[PDB]
């Protein structure tokens, strides 16, 4: 009943210290989530990569 | 470049006065069947076909 | 070999027919005299241009 | 001579902006390189380790290198011996010189095939059209017959005989080895030989566009925020009397 | 007192990038200066990382470039960032010069005249770099450009053989070119600082060509954030080139190793040299052509003396606007003719475009300014 | 080097400004924006466009002519 | 006479939270600074990546 | 910094590139050095202020 | 040139074959030593004369 922007400001954005801490924690979690999605999008587009490699491995 | 008689006749027949760089064919070759050249254009140094 | 299937089907199409005939009327022209310079390169290249265009649209559905 | 015909646009599995190479089609196309082309064509910039990522296993590519003898630099006598073949070694060379290439092929030099896609206008389309486009000469046109008719080659007289209707190759998965399909696989492989980065380039490419789709509106919103002070400013002129 | 204001080093940063009075009204077209600076640092960084792996012998130059692109981790992006960065550099150079022309920014005599030097220096830089991978276009491009000097009466042959280190482009030439190509962007960086010094005497011109002392804003935050946005648009355009079309502006003959015995049938410059190339081959004379080519770039140093209008900018000048856009389209035409064979329609139209280039600048634009003055009773 | 306080003399001008936190970054962005770009296009078209069309016409003629020059019909 | 200086209407340009003249702006300053700093935060994350 | 398991091919080429760039960086730091100096001017043998005799 | 196969040879090439390559090479090698002689005299001056107070 106060806003989420208001809470994100009050708790995190007011101090430049916590603002910087938010971005760096933000960047680590973003790098994981962005790479995981952007691989999976590229993977779904393509399907002749080493999707095939069940054929030739495990025989070894 | 080994030269046919038709070519040697043709280069004798060229007007020396009408040229950019005025030479007779006879002053250019030691013996008229054999023309030997550096294969580099005098403009900007490309190799002529 | 499915290139043969596709080229036969391409030759059916209307632009190729008119280019085959323009080549045919060059074939007939160049036989006809003892000394000529004329070539029929221009007439053949004209035809394969129309033919390989249609080839490119279709061929790769066959190939596995 | 003088007149030219230009290649059509074939719809490769790798044409479109986010479209990777077919690596099964890379696998078959190496086999075309090994069987057919390598007897006349150098590929000086691909080694057996390059295949390991791409189209074979580590064990497979070791075994393929094992098929050829190399020459290694000397032991204690100062010698040069021949060697069973490794992974570090490059694809094997048909000729010691360019002149030896010319001597075998009646004056014509078969060019290196590492960059041949990137070294011709049309890329793979030109190579495909060269391979699948061998025909009879038209009337007016006689050759040496040391030279051969191709409408896609400039000048029309190529020193390469058709290497292609010959129905070759051990096939493993075992697809039909038609003239069309053998040319499709070799061109897919020759793209890879020219451009191993192709697949990484495009994955990065997607990642760029997605990031730029975020970052461009956001930086724009930042510049709009700061510039607001100015873009909504009001002036009044109030001179005396 | 602030630290920012009176610290002897931070002083310079303050007066250049923070507290610098800037026109409120400078457009998009003023982004290209910072973008040229970005382009220079991009060429520096990628170039150093290429220099870490490139070797400058004829036997190994092509192979070392190949080694970068297959074997060196991410050598391909660095290589292509560099090649396409050079193109970005020329795109930004041309937009920047064109801004100067249209807006009368050339009235800053010293700033402009240094910009000309900057242009001739990046041109020499990018020429010598293109030689380095020792492809076919590298070699014959090296051959054609170096031979332009042989047209100079009496001393010309001695001058070219001196810069070759021999009787043609060879071993001595390539290594030379690596050394000169390394040094020149650091010289550029120093001349770019001198350029910026001369500019700060006056500050910026603006779209209107009217003095903006009445309406200056601080450079920060306004043009710091505007320049950031500009840089991210440069990164988009560069990355589109590297990650989607890396060979689009490259000649395929440069993927074939240098052959000293055989030319390509075509022979064409990179896109940014095509107007000047069209101007050279328009003249059926050796010396005439090169003199025309030299004069096509060096004319920019005469543009200050041919200003004739009582207004600085072309904003309030419809006649000059039509003639300016006629120049741009003439330059587009010249870039088209540059990239085509020396054959039937292309020769005579290439001659006509070459005449018109020199007609627009030397005659037509200074006549438009005078007519426009007379029209305004000035 | 020019500095604030030393630029020029201005008398009798009031400027009113709002905080960026008080106000919109994109105020009437399409509803006022696209009328403005349309007005800007109209203002400049007659100066910008006619040289480029004249290039395009010389481009399309020149390419067509050269293509058609590289053909015979009698010998 | 300086008393004739009213500040002109900024209703066109104002955020919807601050249009009401009878409402405290304090009630929305947290939300409004929140929004603009989230923009700069999201950007720095993206640029860091 | 090797680019490998010892000083090798990668090391030498690296070192050529770094050796070329660093004296231009030196030249820039030498200008900054001279800037800081011109705030005070030179010291002298006596270590006493020489404003009286410049 | 900066390859392991050719680095020694190119330096040799400077000293025999390149016109006055020997003086340039030796001016460089000994210039480096001159640089360090001047560096050390300069630092030592700073130490003795209290120039480090800057
Ligand atoms: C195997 C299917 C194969 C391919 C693929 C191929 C490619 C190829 C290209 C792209 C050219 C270049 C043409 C050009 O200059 O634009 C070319 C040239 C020659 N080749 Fe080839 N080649 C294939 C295999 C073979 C084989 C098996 C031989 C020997 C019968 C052969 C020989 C040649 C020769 C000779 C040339 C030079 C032609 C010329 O310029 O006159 N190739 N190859
Ligand atoms: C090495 C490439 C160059 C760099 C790094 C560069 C640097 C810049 C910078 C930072 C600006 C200020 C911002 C702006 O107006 O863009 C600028 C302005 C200027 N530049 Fe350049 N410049 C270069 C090339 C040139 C060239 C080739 C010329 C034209 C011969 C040019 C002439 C000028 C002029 C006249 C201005 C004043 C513009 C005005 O205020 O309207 N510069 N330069
Ligand atoms: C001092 C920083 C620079 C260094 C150390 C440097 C070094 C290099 C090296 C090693 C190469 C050869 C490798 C290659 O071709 O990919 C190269 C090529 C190149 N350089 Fe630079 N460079 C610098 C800046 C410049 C600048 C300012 C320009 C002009 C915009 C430039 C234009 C290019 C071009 C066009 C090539 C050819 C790229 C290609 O097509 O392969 N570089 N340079
Ligand atoms: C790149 C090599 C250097 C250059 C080009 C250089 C440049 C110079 C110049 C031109 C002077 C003024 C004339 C003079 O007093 O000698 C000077 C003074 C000074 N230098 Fe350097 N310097 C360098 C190395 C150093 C080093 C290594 C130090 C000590 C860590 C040093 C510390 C100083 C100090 C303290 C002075 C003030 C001297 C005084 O007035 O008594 N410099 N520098
Ligand atoms: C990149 C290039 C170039 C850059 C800047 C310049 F001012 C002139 C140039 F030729 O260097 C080069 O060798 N070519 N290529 C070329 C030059 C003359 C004839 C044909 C090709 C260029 O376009
Ligand atoms: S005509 Fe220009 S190099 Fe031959």
């Amino acid at each position: 009943a106060p806003t989420l922007t208001a809470r994100l400001y009050s708790l995190l954005f007011r101090r430049t210290s916590t603002f910087a801490l938010t971005i760096v924690v933000g960047a680590l979690f973003f790098e994981r989530a962005f790479d995981q999605g952007a691989d999976a999008i590229y993977e779904h587009i393509n399907e002749g990569k080493l999707w095939k490699h069940i054929k030739h491995k495990y025989e070894n | 470049r080994h030269r046919t008689k038709k070519e040697i006749d043709q280069e004798a027949a060229v007007e020396v006065s009408q040229l950019r760089d005025p030479q007779h064919d006879l002053e250019r070759v030691k013996k008229p069947e054999w023309v030997i050249l550096i294969g580099v254009c005098t403009h900007l140094g490309c190799v002529p076909i | 070999d499915p290139l043969t299937t596709v080229r036969e089907q391409c030759e059916q199409l209307e632009k190729c027919v008119k280019a085959r005939e323009r080549l045919e009327l060059c074939d007939e022209r160049v036989s006809s005299r003892s000394q000529t310079e004329e070539d029929c390169t221009e007439e053949l290249l004209d035809f394969l241009h129309a033919r390989d265009h249609c080839v490119a649209h279709k061929l790769f559905n066959s190939l596995k | 001579s003088d007149l030219e015909l230009h290649p059509p646009s074939y719809p490769w599995s790798h044409r479109g902006l986010l479209s990777s190479l077919d690596h099964t089609s890379i696998r078959r196309g190496f086999q075309v390189y090994k069987q057919v082309c390598s007897s006349c064509h150098s590929m000086d910039y691909v080694a057996y380790r390059h295949l390991v990522g791409v189209c074979y296993t580590e064990d497979e590519a070791k075994a393929l290198a094992e098929e050829v003898e190399v020459q290694d630099g000397p032991n204690e006598d100062g010698e040069m011996f021949m060697r069973p073949g490794k992974l570090s070694d490059y694809f094997p060379k048909p000729y010691p010189n360019p002149e030896a290439a010319r001597a075998a092929n009646n004056g014509a030099l078969p060019p290196d095939l590492s960059y041949i896609v990137r070294a011709r206008h049309g890329g793979e389309d030109y190579v495909f059209s060269l391979l699948t486009g061998y025909c009879e000469p038209p009337t007016g046109v006689s050759l040496r017959e040391g030279l051969y008719f191709n409408p896609y080659f400039p000048g029309q007289a190529i020193g390469m005989a058709p290497p292609i209707y010959n129905e070759v190759l051990e096939f493993d998965d075992g697809t039909p080895a038609t003239m069309s399909q053998v040319a499709k696989d070799v061109c897919t492989f020759l793209r890879w030989a020219a451009e191993p980065e192709h697949d990484h380039r495009k994955r990065m490419g997607l990642k760029m566009l997605l990031m730029m789709g975020l970052l461009l509106p956001l930086v724009y919103a930042m510049k709009r925020h700061k510039w607001s002070v100015l873009k909504s400013r009001k002036l009044a002129y109030r001179p005396p009397k | 007192t602030n630290i920012r204001k009176s610290h002897p080093l931070m002083k310079i940063v303050n007066n250049a990038f923070i507290d610098l009075p800037a026109p409120s009204n400078i457009s998009s077209w003023w982004n290209f200066g910072s973008l040229l600076g970005i382009c220079l640092i991009l060429q520096i960084l990628t170039g150093l990382f290429l220099a870490m792996h490139y070797t400058s012998d004829t036997t190994t130059a092509f192979s070392s470039v190949t080694h970068i692109c297959r074997d060196v981790n991410y050598g391909w992006i660095i290589r292509y960032m560099h090649a396409n960065g050079a193109s970005m550099f020329f795109i930004c150079l041309y937009m920047h010069v064109g801004r100067g022309l249209y807006y009368g920014s050339y009235t800053f005599l010293e700033t402009w005249n240094i910009g000309v030097i900057l242009l001739l220096t990046v041109m020499a830089t990018a020429f010598m770099g293109y030689v380095l991978p020792w492809g076919q276009m590298s070699f014959w491009g090296a051959t054609v450009i170096t031979n332009l000097l042989s047209a100079i009466p009496y001393i010309g042959t001695n001058l070219v053989e001196w810069i070759w280190g021999g009787f043609s482009v060879d071993k001595a030439t390539l290594t030379r070119f690596f050394a000169f190509h390394f040094i020149l962007p650091f010289i550029i960086m120093a001349i770019a600082m001198v350029h910026l010094l001369f500019l700060h005497e006056t500050g910026s011109n603006n779209p209107t060509g009217i003095s903006s002392d009445v309406d200056k804003i601080p450079f920060h935050p306004y043009y710091t954030i505007k320049d950031i946005l500009g840089a991210l648009l440069l990164i988009l355009a560069l990355m589109l080139l590297v990650l989607f079309a890396p060979d689009l502006l490259g000649d395929p003959d440069n993927y074939t190793p240098a052959n000293p015995l055989n030319t390509p049938p075509h022979i064409k410059p990179e896109w940014y040299f095509l107007f000047a190339y069209a101007i050279l081959r328009s003249i059926p004379n050796k010396l005439g052509g090169v003199l025309a080519l030299a004069f096509s770039i060096l004319i920019l140093a005469l543009i200050p003396l041919l200003h004739t209008s009582k207004q600085r900018s072309m904003m309030f000048r419809p006649l000059s606007q039509c003639l300016f856009w006629a120049l741009v389209a003439d330059l587009l035409t010249l870039t088209w003719i540059g990239g085509q064979p020396v054959e039937h329609p292309y020769i005579t139209i290439g001659q006509l475009a070459s005449v018109l280039y020199f007609l627009l600048i030397l005659v037509l634009m200074p006549t438009a300014g005078t007519i426009e003055n007379k029209l305004l009773k000035w | 080097g020019r500095q604030f306080g030393h630029l020029t003399r201005v008398r009798h001008v009031i400027t009113y400004s709002l905080s960026p936190f008080e106000q919109r970054a994109f105020p009437h962005y399409f509803s006022k924006g696209i009328p403005n770009v349309l007005r800007r296009t109209r203002a400049c078209i007659l100066r910008v466009a006619p040289p480029f069309v004249a290039f395009y016409l010389v481009y399309t003629w020149g390419t067509q002519e050269f293509e058609k020059s590289k053909r015979k019909n009698p010998a | 006479s300086h008393t004739d200086i009213k500040v002109p209407d900024f209703s066109d340009y104002r955020r919807p939270e601050v249009l009401d003249s009878t409402k405290s702006s304090k009630e929305s300053s947290e939300a409004r600074k929140g929004f603009s700093y989230l923009v700069t935060a999201t950007t720095t994350v993206g640029v860091a990546y």
